[PDB]
RNA sequence: CAAUAGUUUAAAGAGCAACGUUAAUAAACCGGAAAACUUUUAACUGCACUGUGCAGUUGCAGGCAAAGCAAUGUUCAGCUAAAAAAA
């Protein structure tokens, strides 16, 4: 006439951290944010584990991105060679060179903008993410000089001494 | 301070002061301080302080309200806080 | 609020008795349903029951055609059914459905009561989903899951939406103003007349004027099912959803989707019956080229030449 | 982004240097960008194809307004040009010096991919 | 807690502009480090003391850099001496929590509400701090745990001076 | 509000915003009163609280760390300190 309830298990015996994923430098958790609030040791609130939920989303993503592909580490200033896929054009390869000129590093967002003159048209301005897959592959080729960012805009915008090559190849 | 009056007044007339209850409680006209104030374009205003009288009366088994309010200690400070000998070795289990 | 209570009046001495014998026998109801847990047949009229979700944020992923997508994450902790509703004692039938966790010293009594006495956690929300037949009702205890969902198909959020305080007619209604110069003096976002004259003399109910704005209950329709994770209880939509983080959103499917379509779908009906943990990730395909415009002309394109 | 009544520089040899855009087509929003046809008048012209004061169709080209992809990348020029088209929709000149982007792979740009000099694509 | 703010900093405003607003801290914070503890209006001591915290800190830094982050916030040379000599070594194991504010009613003319701040660890202290490093029992689930997550802690004071540089010195003489 | 553009130096992967993103062409959507039903010893402040509390005692947007900086880790601060002995 007594019905004794069920007690989950550990899953880790003797193992004070679940193993999320995170960065090599930051300390380990405790918990997994997807585990039910009855379930936890420490009952923290929802909407600060929601902010640790999507973290350890994008840590994921992160990992995988990389086992495909291995850039290398530009800084601004530096002129770099960029192999990318046309979708509109039937998927076909270009190679484009041109100058960076800005970079953001913020995880799974990061992007960066090329810069490049031509012989009569004039400037041209791209912004590209970098875990977008239709880039294929990048390498850097050369520097540019500059003082800080006020020399860097003035270079910008009276186009100068930028024209690498002509136009774009295959 | 009226408060106060009135209870030491209740004693000397022989009352238990801990069955008094504030049966009535009025105010009173005073006499005023006149006074003006300028305004702009050479109007007048008024410019009064006003003054007031008190009185209490205290009366035994009077028809009092249910009214009770909940009373808590103060912070401690001093010898009398022992907040620092708490053990915290226990939350550590499970 | 409420009206003053009316007036009551006690019974006369020939007419009390038949009154309590009538009332009595009205209240007296028979045993309570128990259901079964069966997969049943879906017809052309049948609706499901929802889930109780709670909002996480939003990221954002690249397809297999490398189109970029914006997500909104939605976790389900834990939903249950909690209670049930039949015609015999409420005229109609339904299914109650509970989410959350809270401890029994934060409580009233009163809602703590409920959930002691038939031996369940106590739940911070509760909702109701209408059933159409006594065989679409769930034991109480059942769980609902990530899995109750197809990936692929269109659901409908609903919630309350993000607090913005007390605001103008200009960012409250998107009243043009007044010009920022010719003349113009200490009226520059003022909503401006607000009636005319003599007639009709008075302000109509419901004029647009400044007020309160951001808490307000809203629904989104047709919204994509992208990912389904089941094993961590998982949802991507591809949208916008109504709320700040930690928000509560029920997700149900979608009215804009005909029988065929939720035929074609084979969605789980009453709900999913196995174990969700042994299910894999997926994510919805789309036979569709982003890209056809640059093939073929299907653009809009005003000017006909010639 | 170019709402109306903006000044663009032309880009063929017709011998038209600026123009104006005087009206739209069809219901393109308050702003236009490349790939659309809008009506202009010639402001400064030097040679006999165009004079100054006559009204001709135009298509953009460039633009310093960013242009988004469906995969999240976007791109820039810096400066505003536009290509003179006759009442057939055929430019009204045989070279063009400006970079042709993707919005002109479509096939009803034949020509204007035939007389362009450099191409993104 | 201290509130957080939407201006750069999270910091209060204080009702004044933002030059005015530093001069004001700066030097109530010198005259917290003289004398110890200090009453005040609730606003000002909530950023008193968040920002007490941060100055204690650079004093425990020693380094050239801390100093001259320190010298330009500390009004007297005798009350900055202090701070890097006698404060650095009361708070060599404290991690945190040097000021510790407590509330005190409401004023006679405006009614403005009052605290009090003060330092957690001296003689004159209201009240008796919790030791700097929490002793541990040697049978407790605590000890273990903190083996398995962290080997490096800290359960009694360090010398001042550890035993590799106590050796050292030996073997130099 | 993931990304893009603008905006704050006690700064920033903050917040708010559109020039940015998603959805709608319906017996759909939204507001207040209330029958009935259910629960209760018939309920009733508060986290600096003129943003939000979907945070009430291993609770926390304070402090501190090698950390993505309203997240992770944490021995300190404040509100609110705990235990029969033995078998
Ligand atoms: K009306
Ligand atoms: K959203
Ligand atoms: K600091
Ligand atoms: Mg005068
Ligand atoms: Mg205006
Ligand atoms: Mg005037
Ligand atoms: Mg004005
Ligand atoms: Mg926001
Ligand atoms: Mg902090």
């Amino acid at each position: 006439e007594v019905i004794i309830p069920t007690i989950p298990k550990y899953a880790n015996p003797y193992k004070l951290t679940p193993g999320v994923s995170q960065r090599l430098r930051t300390p380990k958790a405790l918990y997994e944010p997807w585990c039910p609030s009855r379930l936890l040791l420490k009952k923290r609130n929802v909407r600060a584990r929601m902010q640790f939920l999507l973290d350890v989303l994008e840590t994921e993503k992160e990992v995988e991105f990389q086992k495909q592909r291995n850039y290398p580490d530009f800084k601004v200033g530096d002129v770099l060679d960029v192999t990318m896929v046309a979708a509109e054009n039937e998927r076909k390869t270009y190679v484009h060179r041109g100058l960076c000129i800005q970079k953001r590093d913020r995880g799974y967002g990061s992007s960066f903008k090329l810069y490049c003159v031509f012989s009569d048209s004039g400037g041209f301005i791209q912004h590209l993410p970098l875990c977008m897959p239709d880039i294929l592959d990048i390498k850097i080729v050369g520097q540019v000089d500059y003082k800080d960012e006020e020399d860097l805009k003035e270079l910008v915008e009276s186009e100068s001494r930028e024209c690498k090559f002509l136009d774009k190849v295959l | 301070e009226g408060l106060e009056h009135a209870r030491k007044d209740a004693e000397e007339k022989g009352l238990d002061p801990k069955k008094l209850v504030v049966s009535t409680v009025y105010t009173a006209k005073g006499k005023y301080l006149r006074g003006f104030q300028p305004m702009g374009k050479g109007f007048a205003g008024r410019k009064t302080t006003r003054k007031t009288h008190l009185r209490i009366v205290l009366r035994e088994n009077a028809s009092v309200l249910p009214f009770a309010a909940q009373v808590v200690s103060p912070s401690r400070v001093g010898g009398a806080s022992q907040k620092h000998l708490r053990d915290i070795s226990v939350r550590y289990t499970v | 609020g409420y009206r003053p209570a009316k007036p009551v009046y006690p019974l006369p001495d020939s007419i009390a008795s038949l009154v309590e014998d009538k009332i009595a026998e009205l209240k007296k109801f028979g045993p309570t349903p128990e259901p079964a847990l069966e997969p049943l047949p879906l017809t052309p009229d049948s609706v499901r029951v929802g889930c109780i979700t709670v909002k996480a944020g939003m990221t954002h992923e690249w397809d297999e055609h490398g189109v970029m997508i914006p997500l909104t994450v939605l976790w389900i902790d834990e939903c249950q059914v909690v209670g049930l509703k039949y015609f015999e004692k409420n005229g109609y039938y339904a299914v109650q459905l509970g989410a959350g966790c809270v401890k029994q010293h934060t409580v009233l009594p009163q809602i703590a009561g409920y959930y002691l006495k038939h031996d369940l956690p106590i739940k911070r929300e509760m909702k109701e989903y209408q059933v159409s037949s006594p065989e679409a009702l769930l034991p109480v205890g059942t769980h609902i899951t990530a899995a109750h969902f197809v990936v692929g198909q269109q659901v409908d959020v609903t919630g309350y939406t993000t607090d913005k305080g007390f605001q103008g007619v200009m960012k409250r209604w998107g009243f043009k103003g007044m010009p920022a110069s010719h003349g113009v003096s200490l009226s520059h976002r003022k909503p401006g007349a607000t009636g005319g004259r003599q007639d009709p003399g008075k302000i109509w109910k419901e004029k647009k004027l400044p007020g309160h704005m951001g808490d307000e209950k809203r629904t989104q329709l047709g919204l994509e099912l992208y990912k389904v994770d089941p094993k961590r209880n998982l949802l991507y939509v591809k949208g916008a959803v109504p709320g700040p983080r930690g928000a509560s959103i029920l997700v149900r499917d979608s009215n804009r989707m005909d029988y065929e379509e939720r035929v074609a779908l084979n969605l789980p009906y009453p709900t999913f019956i196995g174990s969700p943990d042994e299910l894999p990730v997926l994510v919805r395909k789309s036979d569709k080229d982003p890209y056809l415009m640059y093939k073929k002309e299907i653009d809009y394109f005003p000017i006909k030449w010639k | 982004m170019l709402p109306n009544y903006s000044f663009l520089k032309v880009v063929d040899n017709s011998g038209a240097k600026l123009v104006k855009i005087i009206g739209f087509y069809g219901h393109p929003g308050k702003a236009v960008g490349v790939g659309e046809v809008v009506k202009v008048a010639i402001k400064e012209a030097k040679g006999e194809k165009v004079s100054a004061g006559e009204m001709k169709k135009a298509v953009i080209v460039e633009q310093k307004f960013p242009v988004f992809r469906p995969n999240g990348s976007h791109f820039r020029h810096l400066r505003n040009s536009c290509v003179l088209l006759s009442e057939k929709g055929q430019p009204l000149g045989n070279k063009v010096r400006a970079l042709l982007t993707y919005e002109f792979i479509k096939p009803r740009w034949s020509k204007l991919r035939t007389i362009t000099t450099k191409k993104l694509f | 807690t201290v509130k957080r703010f939407l201006r750069p900093g999270g910091w209060n405003r204080l009702n004044r502009p933002v030059k005015e607003r530093l001069a004001l801290i700066k030097n109530m914070a010198t005259q917290l480090v003289e004398k110890e503890r200090i009453r005040t209006t609730l606003s000002k001591a909530k950023n008193l003391q968040r920002y007490g915290d941060k100055l204690i800190t650079l004093g425990k830094a020693g380094t050239r850099e801390s100093w001259l982050k320190a010298n330009d916030i500390v009004r007297t040379d005798r009350e900055l001496h202090k701070l890097f000599t006698t404060l650095a070594l009361r708070y060599k194991d404290r991690q945190g929590g040097y000021v510790r504010l407590i509330r005190a009613g409401f004023r006679r003319g405006d009614a403005a509400p009052v605290a009090i701040v003060e330092l957690v660890d001296r003689e004159g202290e209201l009240r008796q701090a919790r030791p700097a490093v929490t002793p541990v029992p040697k049978f407790s689930v605590m000890r273990w745990v903190k083996q398995q997550l962290d080997p490096k802690f800290i359960s009694e004071p360090a010398p001042l001076l550890p035993p590799l540089v106590r050796d050292y010195l030996k073997e130099q003489n």
